[PDB]
């Protein structure tokens, strides 16, 4: 697992397209080998410094020596080495470096997001999609991070300085540091592992408790049904204790892992003074050897001390990464494109042809549904309350697919067509539309992106819309949507009016709204609807009286069944959709 | 070491 | 400003209440006077140890003092002083003591915003409120933390430097370290303002982008009204560019701040350094005092790394605070309780006089609204769609005050009487019912805590739920809610009545639902209440035939007025009610 | 000093 993961990593990390940042990605590696060789270099020369101090040098020396070391401590981190002014380089270009990978993988994900099939969205919520997406781009960073430029280096400086004391200070200062870095790695991964499964446990309950502190804060209903606000303080109380242990089990945890590393520390720093002052009193070592040992012992702990974090912060993001990936894998465009070629739009006949749907598992809703439309004239769908219409609107849309059966507009089946052209072809009007925050001008030419502006006023002239976006204030820059103001009924149904007259369509899939207003305002949308209906062919599905009367051919589903077809009047002599019209409206 | 988690 | 804050902080740090807590603080403040104390140790030891080793000294004497030098660096922090035995042990203690402070501030927090008046709620949103408390809490806690036990101590590390170098070591040194602390300090506090400006440019941008993801995301209509998923695409990419520039400027301006500083620290070591080299050799200090000082001043710059930081945490902590108590303080009760005494239910009579009401700004509600009930008889209301009706109902409940006029219950005025009796003694059946996350058996027993489990299942035998309560797989441990599975309109209608069955009131202030359901179920329940408000003073809101018929007093309201006044039979031949009822429902 | 904050 760790090898395949790697070979990902290692893919992302070469910026593929532009050849500027390859440059920067090399220079950051020659940046960190800077850092490996100045943290070798220092302390030889703290070293050559109190070697020359104890044997009475001359000042010359000495002032260039202390000079040369002073620049040395300042190349490399005075402290904890992300303080040098090499890694602040590194850190500088590779923001420049990390940005790029961030934007890409970002909208990788959201490229792909945006084309898969219905039923897919319909199923899973978006905040959980939204968060694995975010979470995964920075796992990717992250790991990028953490790995390359702070994990490999450490264990870099380890295997140096081992060969160093071994090679070029003695024999025996290897084994103490190779015996003490390996005790503290050991150590560190397996108190982990012991903290990680109680920082979980902690984290479960810290999450019941705001949950339990927001329910009782909604429900103002604790008035009502009794005077309970003590019992809501009271379990309140309660849940507060039982997160309380939680963390005290977790944090107790992590103060037990800090102790075990500064032993182990502490340890290997005292077996290798006091050897080294035992060498030293018997003339095999010199004084500077001291120091030496000393500083290079605290330079390789100060980045141990990041390492149970390193680990955690590894598996996370590795699990992240995974789930990302694997829904950037999950191909399911079931309603996919095979084969290609623009639907030819010449009138706009659409066809059936007992077409078998079954969304719903194990009942099947559309059975044996047959009918057509002359080219610009009006059918309408009538029924019960379900989703036998819109079913079938969605059907005609593309959707989802046809289980079995046939459907076609203009003589040309759909399902061997590109979904590009079908769906820019076909106009509609949804239940209720949604304006996205935004000005009034840019919702109106959100119907065709690249038309001007003085379609958009003539269009929303045409939509007898224009005069209530004159109301507003601002008018064209007005704020809309939940960061602006509301709008009522007439307002979004005459926005997507204009939107639909932008697109300029030969089909239009009418849903008339249900919402309830005037009359007046109702009647003036209907007329709008007629006049933008006018010489296209459209499909109505209302349960209202209007669009009935008016029709061309009226269609009765039942269960998903055509039971009654015909015209207004054969209908109502029929005994049908009379009694229809008389109850449910009445 | 954080608590970063 | 900073007094003050102070002084409230200082309030907070000692527990009131616990003996066993103080001696915990007593010992964590005496920890770190000991820290202090190792700080200026160690170096002193060190330089023994080279000074000792420079002169052929025999192998007891260094043995004996290295290991001494060795413990005290185990008790000091081996890295960056958050390392060592010493501030652990702290660490732990200061757990154990700020769960305290945590728990207590929290409860007060959550004992406060369950009293506030009902308007004060309907005004505000929930998510909100919640933030500035969390953020409270956690910014009380982290300014205790901060302050006493990471800026103190250091501003005390300086000035101890400062002494002993002046006095024990040279002149010259104290000038070295005070120029270097004061440049150090004012450098960091005038950068970190410049760039917690840039913070905030760039933080505005993030939820921005955050946003337009989320909205893309969620309306799965830009397949819809065009192929716009590139245009979504091409806007998001945009999107990200400013904000990676705005991202870009900030963390340059913390790549300056981290350099400037690091130059602030070499430029004065190196001033020591060489000042130190040329007076050891003019035989003025010892070989140790070279290391000493290096060590010092690296000892000095680790806790330094991180005021930037500090300074930004303290002021947002701040405001924060100030925040949580500015809402401490909302006081705003004004349904308060001047006066106490329960209120005396006898038998339930309420009465009305002229009783002025308006919460609506401009426009007034109830103006000259007055009616009796007798006990047992049930009262109606019926009228147009709109707020009175409710309104009234919650103004006996007292849940707002009246501006003019009287309204008693059995010859009492409620505004001189406490609000729990007043509270206990009347039931109400919402519009809809909320069932909280939790079991059935709770949510039953929620309308009275302390009965029994027995009288649990008796009142829900006689509210007609208990056998679909049997119906579900474990019954009395079922998951509710949000987190269980969802339940039908008569299940929480029935579990509505149980619990009010449960608080066993004396006037039932029923609001019948509006929920659409089968009308056998609903003349089940309508059934259920009218034998739960039998020998019981009841109100009842509806727009339906039922309630109408067979009460006891009509009444109707025409903007908050009362225009018909008698019985049912009477508004039938006035040709009022007869009217509305032939036209609303039919 | 990250970055918090
Ligand atoms: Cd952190």
């Amino acid at each position: 697992d760790f090898g395949r993961k790697l070979r990902l990593l290692s893919g992302y990390l070469w910026p593929r397209g532009s050849p500027a940042l390859q440059l920067v990605v090399l220079i950051c590696l020659g940046l960190m080998g800077l850092e490996r060789a100045l943290n070798v270099l220092v302390p030889i020369f703290y070293r050559n410094i109190v070697n020359l101090l104890t044997e009475k040098a001359p000042w010359n020396s000495l002032a260039w020596t202390v000079t040369s070391y002073v620049f040395l401590k300042f190349l490399q981190g005075g402290g904890t080495g992300s303080t040098g002014f090499v890694s602040n380089l590194r850190t500088f270009l590779w923001i420049r470096v990390q940005q790029f990978t961030s934007r890409r993988v970002e909208l990788l994900i959201f490229s792909h997001l945006h084309e898969l099939s219905l039923r897919w969205h319909l199923g899973r919520r978006t905040g959980e999609v939204l968060r694995i997406a975010d979470r995964g781009t920075s796992s990717v960073t992250g790991l990028l991070s953490y790995l390359v430029f702070n994990v490999i280096p450490t264990l870099a400086d380890i295997i140096i300085g081992i060969i160093y004391f071994s090679m070029f200070f003695n024999a025996w200062f290897g084994l103490i540091v190779f015996l003490c870095m390996s005790l503290y790695l050991t150590l560190t991964i397996v108190v982990t592992e012991w903290r990680t499964k109680f920082r979980r446990a902690m984290n479960t309950q810290e999450n019941a408790t705001r949950a339990r502190a927001v329910d009782s804060l909604l429900n103002f209903e604790t008035v009502k049904y009794y005077n309970a606000e003590s019992y809501e303080v009271e379990r309140y109380r309660e849940a507060i204790i039982k997160y309380q242990g939680l963390e005290w089990k977790s944090s107790a945890s992590l103060v037990l892992l800090n102790q075990t590393q500064n032993l182990v520390i502490g340890l290997g720093l005292l077996a290798g003074s006091l050897l080294c002052a035992y060498f030293v009193t018997e003339q095999k070592l010199q004084v500077g050897d001291y120091v030496l040992f000393g500083t290079y012992i605290i330079q390789l702990y100060m980045p141990l001390n990041w390492f149970g974090t390193y680990y955690r912060m590894i598996q996370t993001n590795f699990i992240d990464m995974e789930n990302m990936f694997d829904l950037l894998k999950e191909e399911t465009e079931v309603k996919d494109l095979p084969g290609a070629g623009p639907l030819r739009f010449q009138k706009g006949r659409i066809e059936f042809e007992n077409v078998h749907f079954s969304y719903a598992d194990g009942r099947e809703t559309l059975q044996d549904v047959s009918f057509t439309v002359m080219p610009g004239q009006t059918l309408a769908l009538v029924g019960p309350s379900g989703a036998g219409k819109s079913t079938i609107l969605r059907l005609l849309f593309r959707f989802y697919d046809i289980s079995s059966g046939c459907i076609r507009i203009d003589g040309q089946d759909i399902s061997q067509v590109t979904q590009a052209s079908l769906r820019s072809h076909i106009g509609v009007v949804p239940q209720d539309t949604v304006l996205f925050n935004d000005t009034i001008a840019d919702n109106i030419r959100y119907g065709r992106v690249t038309a001007g502006n003085d379609e958009v006023e003539a269009a929303a002239q045409a939509a007898g819309i224009h005069d209530a976006i004159m109301a507003f204030p601002e008018g064209y820059r007005t704020q809309v949507g939940e960061r602006g103001l509301k709008l009522s009924g007439g307002e979004k149904q005459r926005v997507a009016i204009a939107r639909t007259i932008l697109k300029a369509p030969g089909i239009i899939l009418l849903d008339e709204a249900t919402s309830a207003l005037d009359t007046s305002n109702e009647r003036a949308i209907q007329a709008s609807l007629a006049k933008v209906c006018a010489n296209r062919t459209t499909i109505v599905v209302a349960h209202r009286l209007s669009t009935v009367v008016n029709a061309d051919q009226i269609l009765v589903i039942k269960d998903g069944c055509i039971v009654e077809r015909g015209r207004h009047e054969a209908l109502l002599s029929r005994g049908g959709v009379y009694a229809d019209m008389w109850q449910l409206q009445q | 070491x954080c608590e970063c988690g």
